């Protein structure tokens, strides 16, 4: 809650109220899926005879 | 104007993409992996360029 | 059409199951000779019966170094070269010369299954034994004494096999 939009301390800016932000959780998929290319033409995984 | 069906002046076949062929919906016709491809005529690659 | 002469018909083959679909009167391949005379048109006659005699009777009467597969291999059992086995002193090291015995190792690659099958048909018996048959005179018997296997729609066990369920 911003009582004035001026900047600068003042009478008005003491009142404000603040609240913790919302949280995330970023962290790699569950068993590491899409790490590995599958079922793409353009990047297809090879394994062959030498 | 021209009539390419008629005349002969065929202009459109650089758009042609994938030709899969494939007999009694179970069988490809080059079916001794006789292309690089599997089992479809890939007449153009996209940017995929592998 | 005759009765006497008929358009042979053809076999179609079910890649998947191995089993023969339907067949039909082969129709990809008639001669239309709708704008000739008598003599040309006695001519086509014969050649559609000869043809019909060569399928007839076909149908009726024809129905060391072993090669491993493809590619021979040798065979040696005495070919033993590293005598010796690692007791509590020795420690051998990186070894090994790959060497087919001749008894087990050949064996047991070359045995066949241990139950044969009973089933569907390969593509190149299908070829061998489905020639086209010739139907001579089509449907002249009673209901229930017509060759059912033409019909791809129709089940030996249970008649007439009601298309989608």
């Amino acid at each position: 809650y911003m009582p004035t939009i001026k900047e600068g301390n003042s009478r008005e800016l003491m009142g404000q109220q603040s609240m913790p932000n919302r949280p995330n959780y970023i962290a790699f998929r569950d068993n590491f899926i899409g790490l590995m290319y599958y079922n793409s033409t353009g990047n297809m995984g090879v394994l062959a005879g030498q | 104007g021209s009539i390419p069906y008629l005349d002969g002046t065929f202009y459109l076949n650089h758009t042609f993409k994938k030709v899969a062929i494939t007999f009694d919906s179970s069988v490809s016709w080059p079916g001794n992996d006789r292309l690089l491809t599997p089992n479809e005529f890939e007449i153009k690659r996209s940017v995929d360029g592998e | 059409m005759s009765k006497e002469i008929p358009t042979p018909y053809m076999w179609s083959y079910q890649p998947q199951m191995g089993l023969a679909a339907g067949a039909a009167q082969d129709y990809s391949t008639r001669i239309n000779y709708m704008s000739a005379g008598p003599h040309m048109i006695s001519r086509v006659n014969g050649i559609r019966a000869h043809r019909n005699r060569i399928l007839l009777e076909q149908a009726a009467i024809t129905t060391l170094t072993i090669r491993g597969r493809g590619i021979q291999l040798n065979d040696e059992s005495v070919s033993s070269s590293l005598g010796l086995r690692p007791d509590g002193t020795f420690q051998i090291g990186g070894a090994g010369r790959p060497s087919f015995t001749p008894r087990q190792a050949i064996l047991t690659l070359q045995t066949s299954s241990s139950e044969p099958r009973s089933g569907g048909i390969g593509t190149l018996q299908f070829i061998e034994e489905f020639v086209p048959s010739v139907y001579f005179n089509p449907f002249s018997g009673p209901p229930g004494h017509y060759p059912d296997q033409f019909i791809p729609n129709f089940d030996a066990v249970k008649d007439s096999a009601d298309g989608y369920d």
